[PDB]
């Protein structure tokens, strides 16, 4: 059950990966394209700084009472997107790209494909 | 599911592009143009010196 929203989130168009941070901090998943465990525990500490100083900042740098930021969007450069969505004692990383940044990807899975039909070729040859 | 909804909006329109970016006019009509630098001439010579 818990394994297939992992499994959706890959589903989705545009979805790179997808990171759960804890109160603690620890990461709960991680996807597996993107580092598993090492960049989980570096990206964790960045956003939880950032989700934190956010959170502090809009209760009293703005000055606004009961205001709780809900969904927080960087966009860089090139497609990284990262939205950052807080459920519960749970807040989550997910890495989206454009649809430039898409084709790229495909086309450079295609160029792997190709490469490894390649080695297989050859080592046929080598065989024969 | 959040996270997920956040993905369909960003994907409907890239919404950064800039269209013709970094490519400049290229073609351009020139008016050709023609600029006297100078005039050489004799001075009070007799009659005319073609």
């Amino acid at each position: 059950n818990a394994d297939d929203q992992l499994k959706q989130l890959s589903a989705l168009e545009g979805a790179n990966g997808y990171v759960i941070f804890n109160e603690s901090g620890i990461p709960l998943k991680r996807h597996e394209k993107s580092i598993s465990h090492e960049k989980a525990v570096h990206i964790a500490a960045l956003v939880s700084d950032l989700w934190n100083v956010s959170k502090k900042v809009i209760q009293r740098d703005l000055k606004t009472p009961e205001n709780d930021i809900e969904v927080i969007r960087l966009r860089t450069k090139h497609s990284y997107e990262y939205i950052i969505t807080q459920s519960g004692d749970f807040t989550m990383l997910a890495i989206q790209l454009c649809g430039k940044a898409i084709e790229e990807a495909k086309k450079a899975a295609a160029a792997a494909a190709a490469a490894a039909v390649v080695q297989e070729e050859n080592k046929e040859k080598e065989k024969k | 599911e959040g996270v997920e909804k956040c993905i369909y909006q960003n994907n409907q329109i890239d919404l950064l592009e800039e269209y013709f970016e970094g490519e400049t006019s290229e073609h351009v009509v020139e008016n050709l143009s023609s600029k006297t630098l100078m005039l050489f001439k004799d001075e009070k010579e007799i009659c005319k010196r073609s």
